[PDB]
């Protein structure tokens, strides 16, 4: 239709991937990256705690995670997690006025879970979070529901029969493309092959379909703009399989993919159970999680913002 | 109206030039020509006639379902709301049939209407190409076009005769639509190790920049040389003139050869008509012959070696 | 155009005897439909 | 060694820098001033892309150091030294070699242009061929400055410089949605749909049918005229090309242009401000 | 019969060459964009409700 | 392309199968740029390539036929042309160097104002009228409504000062364009034709521009034989002789700028 | 018509031909173009209650 | 044939040659074209079932 000519000015970013000249290399706007960051801030850890006087379970009745911490501690992991998740509407979101113990209210009941699913992340997926972690934050970001959370996207609407043609929208999942645009259900909540690359120089050893690559790079895609970089960040486009040259981060970024995967298939799809309507999709699935989620277009959520480390009881006891 | 031959400054208009005599059984053109002073502005200003018998009108009429059908399905996905039709025109497309069909007929909704929008579109080419048959022995003309045509046929099957066909599933079909078939020749290359390697592919390249250069100096040398009548070349072709007389030494004086002013127009045609040729090919080759041209250069030590400030671990043989 | 007033009117009399021709013969066609699956 | 009517045309003459002095023919081709100057930089730069080879990514002794045509590579230095001149090994030959280029590329449109100024024939020519030594200004110049890096560039190498296109590519996700990139795409399509139309043309008039004259302009008009009905015209179409063949590389110029100093985002996603329109 | 008095006097400025083409054009045209979408859509008769399916019966 | 091959497989089997097409037909073309102009004239340079031969790569191709259309003769390509004439002496007598126009260069009808002796006869329409004729003629031309008439303009050169006006510019009947204009030199008070090319318009002040010649060359241009049509030979032996002006009509132009 | 009586002027500025046959166009495609607009999202009786039962009930 | 009568007087005004060409192309494509949306649909008569399964008698 029209020519672009400048949506962006000169100098942009620049960041050399690869050895000098292999087109490996990381273009970002300047201004762009500021504000990104500057609204993009993390939240002052709180001040120490004691962390002596009795036991959580010690006192606290009905506690089934909290319990390793002491009460100052665990105070104060009660005061963050209610700053990061409904910093709005108080304590009394995930309680009931006068009864501190409750599970009525559903809001409880998931924050225990995700009180796992965080230190989870942090203590056995290591090789993902690395020695930063994830807080409530990462994906509440101060918000009972997170922003950038997803579900079952139903496509375009229904001809009445023929209506299955779900590539054909530019959905923002896949950075305004034109593909599937829904590769985080079969995939990010699945588990279909991402791999359709060849290993053979002839054919007859691979059956992938041109399809199924046209999905892989939807994913990609919607991966490539969660993080927000370009696939020369995790590989070699001359090398899209061959890890011997793509990238540190492609494999850590593999090992995510499935850390997804669990946080979807082992936490946020069984609470559904008790989610309400307007957390339910319109295919009566729960909203997950995604690249998305947490980096929300940053390599490194909140820009390496470590501030789990700050917090013993979002670990593993 | 600069002139450097680039803008006719003056027109002038004769009574509407209704064709040369035709043969017997070739219908009278038809078509009152029209007069364009800008276009004219360009080149020439007169429109029309235009033929059209059996050939041509039974072709005229057969693409003109398959335009309907895609065009149709388009505004069918957006569920009949134009708004939203001219919104995401470039993303809309009619989807080939699902692999759960092969090459058996599947129902209209799950890819059949591409099939059928599909072979009316085939043979509206296949036609099309014998309507240009008809046009040229019919003036004694002949048939450089049609064996040009037909070259870009040949890639055009390629696409789903040949290949898809010879792989068992209308899978690996293009499809009809603006930016989604961006995405499959974006992704076929994905699917089979990156298309820079595979060497048919470069070949058509040497070719769609290889022509783009030609024209650029023929195109322009007719033009400079358009001062001593280098634009007709027809009866340059027959007795040679001062024109193409200069127009020559010009190339020889400056790349040491050249060739003749009909000479150089069969060059394009070669270096034009071998582009799609290495373009069926280097297709007909993909999915079938080969599946990774990447692995397949450097099994040939074609690939550079590049040194390693950039590597990654791989979680598969690990774990 | 070219033509007079005589022709023209000939013309126009044939011309809608024969779009009647039409409206009547797919009028009964829609009501054939209308009694077997009706829309709406 | 001339040609038949060669002699008749080599004049003295119409010469724009010390030509008087160069200025002869040196078998079918011509020197004057920007003769010797072009072949100045051939073999320094010709014989460098040598050394290259010769030398290697690492060292001549390493393993890495081929002679394969294909997997030669000469690629330029870090995106570090920027603006800088980079050790000759680390960057330097590229860099230098490059600069050889532009003494040839230029220098060898000038040397057209007197070339011309000889013939009386129009600078047609090389004006266009301007555009291509453009779209090279932009590919190593340009761009480069305004992303502040001759690292920037493409690897001087057969088939190396094909990874710098296909990295820089991805580099915006689908490159394939590039405004800029599409339309310039179009224009090489409709060049290739005029070349192999014209160049066709010519020979089914100039030879047409066993036992036929040569056809005249006054059919090439008709047969396209009942094909699809009208017809550009003769020289019309020695325009059009013309035309398309610039717009196909100026268009393309700004196509990787506008990809970096003027976009950082990925393309695909670029067509977005045609979605967020109040109008849907 | 009502408009039909004074209708004649429209083939003295629009050519019947015209209108007779033209008509073929879009009747035709238009037709076929109906049983088209509307067969698209649920009132399908090919396929959708009877003949009940006999394929599932016949084929196996 | 690797000297040694270790490796076999189809996508191989059908490359070289190209190449050989390729180099034969690189050949196939070569043949044909030679249907006119070779056998070359001297030895100035030995042809040079990577393998010189005597004449190219490939030998010159079989005398093709060319019918043309009624009332007229036959074409060969290639064909034995009989050695051309030239007006100038060596500017040294050492090879390439070129050759110094004789007289006045504009009218020496040496490189820039040299042109072929083109047939004389004069090209025609398909019926058979002459192609090229003047509207004086065309009965049926007229100018396109709304551009600009030049019957009328004052045709200015190239020092500036006026050289004439024109009297009836020279439709194309084939194809529909304006490719001459029968100017009226002031000087000679006789009529030359003016080529298209180094006609240049300024609507503005009703005249038709001209870089390439002085207004006072438009004296001296070679006449047509027949003011009813301009014969091929002429007619590129016109044009021509404005192209002199280009590298004649100023000691300044052939002269170096630096 | 009323006031029409004056607008008489207007054909001869006006062109009849065009005015008519182009006036005719626009029409056709709206006609449609309107008629696919509203069988969009307001209600598609071809697609979204009764009589319709064939269509989903005859499916199954 | 009945009113063939009046119908006679179109040869007059169009040309004969026209019609023919144009319907004899029309139909071409209709037939083409019906078998194919019908066989993608209705019955796949073919090989969608009846008669006895060339893949069932057939593969084995
Ligand atoms: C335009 C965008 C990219 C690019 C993208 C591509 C892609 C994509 C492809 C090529 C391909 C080619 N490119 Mg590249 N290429 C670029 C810039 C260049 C430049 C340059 C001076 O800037 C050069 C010289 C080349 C040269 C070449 C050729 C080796 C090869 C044939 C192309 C062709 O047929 O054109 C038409 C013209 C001709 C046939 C005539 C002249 C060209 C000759 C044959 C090439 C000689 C180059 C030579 C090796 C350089 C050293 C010369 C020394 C004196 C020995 N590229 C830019 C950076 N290039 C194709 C290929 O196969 O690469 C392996 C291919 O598919
Ligand atoms: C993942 C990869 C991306 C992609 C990434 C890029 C990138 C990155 C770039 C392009 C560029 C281009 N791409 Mg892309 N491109 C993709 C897919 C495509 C497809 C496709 C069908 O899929 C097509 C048709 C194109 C088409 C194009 C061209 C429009 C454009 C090259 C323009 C040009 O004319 O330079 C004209 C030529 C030149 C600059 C070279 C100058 C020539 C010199 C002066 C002469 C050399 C003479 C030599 C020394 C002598 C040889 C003779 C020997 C002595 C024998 N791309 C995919 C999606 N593309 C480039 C561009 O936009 O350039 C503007 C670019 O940078
Ligand atoms: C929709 C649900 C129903 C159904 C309901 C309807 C309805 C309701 C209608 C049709 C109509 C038609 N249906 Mg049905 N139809 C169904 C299933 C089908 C199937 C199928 C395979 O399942 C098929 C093949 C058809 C086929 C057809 C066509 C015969 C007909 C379209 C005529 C037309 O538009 O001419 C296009 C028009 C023209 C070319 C010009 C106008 C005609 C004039 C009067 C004659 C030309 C005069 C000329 C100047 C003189 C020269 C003569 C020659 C041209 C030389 N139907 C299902 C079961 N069908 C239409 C019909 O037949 O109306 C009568 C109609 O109204
Ligand atoms: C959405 C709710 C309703 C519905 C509500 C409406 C409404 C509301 C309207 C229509 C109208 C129409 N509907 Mg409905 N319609 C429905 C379902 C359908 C279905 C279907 C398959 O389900 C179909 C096929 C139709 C079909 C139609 C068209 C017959 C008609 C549009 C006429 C036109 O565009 O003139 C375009 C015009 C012209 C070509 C020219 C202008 C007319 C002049 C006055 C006459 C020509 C003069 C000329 C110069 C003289 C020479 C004569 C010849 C041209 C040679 N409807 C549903 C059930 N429908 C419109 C209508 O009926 O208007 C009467 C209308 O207003
Ligand atoms: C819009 C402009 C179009 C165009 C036009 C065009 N090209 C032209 C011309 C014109 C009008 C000429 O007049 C000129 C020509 O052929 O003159 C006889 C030419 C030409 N177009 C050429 C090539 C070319 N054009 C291309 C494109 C185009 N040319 C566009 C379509 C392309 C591509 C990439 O598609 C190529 C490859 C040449 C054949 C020729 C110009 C030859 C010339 O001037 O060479 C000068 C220099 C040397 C012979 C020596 C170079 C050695 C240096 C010291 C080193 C430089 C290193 C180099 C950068 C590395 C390249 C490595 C790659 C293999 C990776
Ligand atoms: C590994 C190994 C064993 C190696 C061996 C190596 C050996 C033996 C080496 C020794 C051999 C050597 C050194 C050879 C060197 C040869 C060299 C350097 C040649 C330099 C010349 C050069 C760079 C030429 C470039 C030519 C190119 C690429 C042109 C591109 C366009 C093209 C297809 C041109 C061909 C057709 C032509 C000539 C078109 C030009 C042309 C055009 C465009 C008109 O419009 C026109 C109009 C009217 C009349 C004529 C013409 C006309 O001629
Ligand atoms: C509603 O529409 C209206 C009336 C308004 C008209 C508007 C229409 C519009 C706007 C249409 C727009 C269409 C567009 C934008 C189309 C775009 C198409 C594109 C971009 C296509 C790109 C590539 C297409 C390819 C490569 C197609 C290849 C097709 C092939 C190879 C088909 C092969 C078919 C075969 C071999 C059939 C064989 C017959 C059988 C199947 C029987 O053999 C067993
Ligand atoms: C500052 C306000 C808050 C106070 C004072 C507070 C206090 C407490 C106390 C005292 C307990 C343990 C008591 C018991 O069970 O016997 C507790 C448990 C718990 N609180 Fe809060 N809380 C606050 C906000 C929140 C918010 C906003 C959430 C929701 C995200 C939340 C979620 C929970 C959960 C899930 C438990 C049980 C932990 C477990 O299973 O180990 N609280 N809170
Ligand atoms: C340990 C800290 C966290 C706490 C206390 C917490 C608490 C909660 C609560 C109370 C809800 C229900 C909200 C409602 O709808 O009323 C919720 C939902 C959800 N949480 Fe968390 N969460 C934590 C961390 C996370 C993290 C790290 C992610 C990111 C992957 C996440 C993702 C989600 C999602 C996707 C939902 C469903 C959306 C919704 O309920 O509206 N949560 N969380
Ligand atoms: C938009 C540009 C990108 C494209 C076109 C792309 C394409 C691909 C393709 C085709 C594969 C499958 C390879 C195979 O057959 O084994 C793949 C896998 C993969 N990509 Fe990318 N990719 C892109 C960006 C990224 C980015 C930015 C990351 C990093 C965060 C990434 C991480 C991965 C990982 C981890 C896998 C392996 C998945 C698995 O376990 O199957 N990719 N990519
Ligand atoms: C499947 C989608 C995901 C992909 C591909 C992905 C990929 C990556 C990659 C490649 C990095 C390393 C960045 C660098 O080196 O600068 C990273 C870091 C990180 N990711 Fe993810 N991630 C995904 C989902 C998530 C989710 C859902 C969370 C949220 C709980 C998350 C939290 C983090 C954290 C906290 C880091 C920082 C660790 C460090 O500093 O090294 N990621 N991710
Ligand atoms: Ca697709
Ligand atoms: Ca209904
Ligand atoms: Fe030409």
């Amino acid at each position: 239709s029209v020519m672009l000519l400048g949506c962006e000015g000169p100098p942009p970013g620049t960041e050399q991937i690869g050895y000098r000249g292999v087109g490996m290399e990381n273009y970002y706007n300047k201004r762009q990256r500021a504000l990104s960051i500057q609204a993009n801030q993390p939240v002052e850890s709180l001040p120490a705690a004691d962390s002596t006087g009795p036991k959580a379970s010690e006192v606290y009745q009905n506690v089934q995670v909290l319990k390793d911490l002491s009460v100052g501690e665990f105070t104060r992991t009660m005061v963050a997690v209610t700053t990061w998740v409904s910093p709005k509407e108080g304590c009394n979101y995930c309680h009931v006025p006068g009864n501190w113990a409750s599970d009525d209210i559903y809001t409880k009941v998931v924050s225990r879970r995700m009180f796992e699913l965080v230190r989870a992340a942090n203590s056995d997926w290591k090789a993902h979070v690395a020695e930063t972690g994830v807080t409530c934050y990462t994906c509440h970001r101060g918000n009972p529901v997170p922003k950038y959370a997803w579900v079952t996207d139903p496509g375009p609407k229904y001809p009445s029969g023929l209506k299955p043609t779900g590539q054909n929208y530019g959905s923002k999942t896949v950075a305004y493309a034109s593909l599937p645009f829904d590769p985080l259900t079969p995939f990010l909540d699945q588990a279909n092959e991402i791999r359709i690359t060849g290993n053979a120089a002839l054919a007859g050893s691979n059956p992938a379909s041109l399809k199924q690559a046209e999905w892989t790079f939807g994913l990609m895609m919607n991966i490539s703009d969660s993080l927000g970089v370009g696939c020369t960040f995790c590989h070699n486009t001359r090398a899209f399989n061959d890890w011997t040259q793509s990238t540190p981060k492609r494999t850590t970024a593999w090992y995510a993919i499935r850390h997804v995967r669990d946080i979807n298939q082992n936490y946020i799809w069984p609470l559904n159970d008790v989610l309400p309507a307007s957390r339910k999709g319109p295919y009566g699935d729960p909203l997950r999680v995604s690249c998305m989620t947490c980096h929300q277009a940053v390599n490194k959520p909140l820009y390496g913002a470590q501030m789990a480390k700050d917090y013993p009881g979002l670990y593993k006891t | 109206p600069e002139y450097q031959n680039i803008f006719t400054a003056v027109q002038v208009r004769a009574p509407a030039y209704p064709g040369v005599p035709l043969p017997k059984g070739n219908l009278p053109r038809i078509g009152r020509p029209i007069f364009s002073y800008w276009l004219g502005k360009i080149g020439d200003a007169q429109i029309g006639p235009i033929y059209l018998g059996l050939t041509g009108t039974l072709s005229i009429f057969f693409g003109l379902v398959a335009i309907s059908i895609i065009g149709f399905n388009m505004l069918a996905s957006v569920h009949w709301d134009v708004f939203q039709f001219l919104k995401h025109f470039f993303w809309l497309g009619l989807e080939p049939p699902p692999p759960q069909y092969g090459l058996r007929i599947p129902p209209l909704s799950e890819g059949g209407w591409w099939l059928m929008a599909g072979l009316f579109l085939t043979l509206s080419i296949l036609l099309w190409w014998v309507r240009t048959y008809k046009r040229a022995e019919a003036l004694g003309m002949s048939q450089h076009l049609s064996w040009a045509f037909a070259a870009a046929i040949f890639f055009y099957l390629v696409l789903g005769f040949i290949r898809p066909v010879m792989m068992g599933s209308w899978a690996k079909a293009v499809p009809f639509g603006i930016f989604p078939h961006l995405d499959w020749t974006a992704a076929f290359s994905i699917r089979y190790g990156n298309l820079y390697y595979n060497p048919f592919h470069m070949l058509s390249i040497a070719f769609l920049y290889g022509s783009a250069l030609l024209f650029a100096m023929h195109g322009a040398t007719i033009l400079s040389v358009s001062r001593f009548g280098g634009d007709r070349e027809i009866d340059q072709i027959t007795h040679r003139g001062t024109a193409a007389e200069r127009a020559a030494l010009f190339w020889r004086w400056t790349m040491g050869f050249n060739v003749t002013m009909e000479s150089i127009h069969r060059w394009a045609w070669w270096c034009a008509v071998l582009t799609v040729i290495t373009a069926g090919i280097g297709i007909l080759l993909s999915g079938t012959v080969v599946d990774n041209w990447y692995l397949w250069a450097v099994k040939h030590g074609m690939a550079p070696a590049y040194p390693e400030v950039v590597t990654a671990v791989n979680p598969y043989e690990t774990a | 155009t070219g033509l007079t007033d005589d022709e023209a009117k000939e013309f126009h009399a044939i011309f809608m005897q024969s779009m009647y021709a039409w409206f009547g013969l797919v009028v009964i066609a829609h009501l054939l439909a209308w009694l077997y699956r009706p829309w709406l | 060694a001339m040609l038949s009517f060669e002699k008749k045309y080599r004049v003295r003459g119409g010469t724009l820098i010390g030509g008087d002095l160069f200025d002869f023919w040196v078998g079918p081709f011509y020197v004057g001033f920007f003769g010797v100057v072009g072949f100045c930089f051939t073999l320094l730069g010709v014989l460098l892309i040598v050394w290259g080879a010769t030398i290697g990514p690492t060292g001549p002794t390493s393993d890495l150091q081929t002679y394969n045509l294909w997997r030669i590579s000469i690629a330029p230095p870090d995106l570090s030294y920027g603006l800088r001149m980079a050790p000759l090994t680390e960057g330097g030959l590229w860099q230098i070699i490059t600069i050889c280029a532009a003494g040839a590329f230029i220098s060898w449109a000038l040397r057209e242009v007197e070339i011309c100024r000889k013939l009386g024939i129009g600078f047609h020519v090389p004006f266009a061929f301007s555009f291509a030594i453009g779209a090279y200004l932009v590919l190593v110049f340009v761009r480069p400055l305004l992303m502040g890096a001759w690292g920037h560039g493409f690897p001087y190498g057969i088939l190396s410089h094909l990874d710098w296109v296909s990295n820089v590519g991805y580099q915006f996700l689908h490159f394939h949605y590039n405004p800029a990139h599409m339309l310039a795409i179009s224009f090489f399509f409709t060049n290739c749909l005029a070349l192999s139309m014209h160049g066709s043309l010519i020979l089914s008039v100039t030879n047409p049918q066993k036992g036929e004259p040569v056809k005249t302009s006054e059919h090439e008009n008709t047969f396209f005229r009942d094909i699809v009905g009208y017809s550009i015209g003769a020289l019309a179409i020695h325009r059009l090309g013309l035309f398309l063949a610039l717009s196909a590389a100026f268009w393309s110029a700004v196509c990787i242009l506008i990809s970096g100093p003027f976009w950082t985002r990925g393309w695909p996603e670029w067509w977005n401000w045609w979605l967020e329109l109040p109008l849907w | 019969f009502t408009m039909n008095a004074n209708l004649y006097k429209i083939w003295l400025i629009l050519d019947p060459r015209r209108v007779l083409v033209s008509i073929v054009a879009f009747q035709i045209v238009l037709g076929l964009l109906i049983h088209m979408i509307v067969l698209s859509t649920d009132l399908n008769w090919l396929d959708d409700n009877i003949p009940v399916s006999y394929q599932a019966l016949g084929k196996k | 392309s690797a000297g040694i091959t270790h490796y076999i497989d189809a996508a191989q089997i059908t490359i070289w199968a190209f190449w050989l097409f390729f180099f034969g037909l690189i050949i196939y073309l070569r043949r044909e740029d030679k249907r006119e102009g070779y056998p070359l004239d001297s030895d100035r340079t030995e042809r040079s390539g990577g393998r010189v031969k005597v004449v190219g790569f490939p030998d010159l191709p079989d005398p093709k036929t060319f019918v043309l259309p009624h009332n007229g003769g036959t074409v060969v390509a290639p064909r034995v042309e009989a050695p051309v004439a030239v007006n100038a002496t060596p500017f040294s007598p050492a090879p390439g160097s070129p050759l110094v126009p004789n007289g006045d260069p504009m009218l020496s009808g040496f490189g820039p104002a040299a042109s072929p002796d083109r047939p004389k006869h004069c090209d025609l329409t398909f019926e058979g009228l002459p192609k090229i004729v003047p509207m004086r003629v065309a009965k049926e031309f007229s100018i396109a409504e709304g551009d600009p008439d030049p019957r009328g303009m004052t045709v200015v050169g190239l020092d500036g000062e006026v050289a004439g006006t024109v009297s009836d510019v020279w439709v194309d009947r084939s194809e529909p364009q304006i490719r001459y204009l029968e100017v009226e030199v002031a000087a000679n008070k006789k009529k030359v034709l003016l080529p298209i090319g180094f006609s240049r318009f300024d609507k503005k002040a009703r005249k038709v521009k001209v870089d390439a010649i002085k207004a006072a060359h438009f004296a001296n241009v070679p006449t047509l034989s027949n003011p009813d049509q301009v014969t091929l030979y002429e007619e590129d032996k016109v044009c021509a002789y404005y192209a002199g002006g280009k590298l004649y009509a100023t000691a300044e132009r052939a002269g170096p700028l630096l």
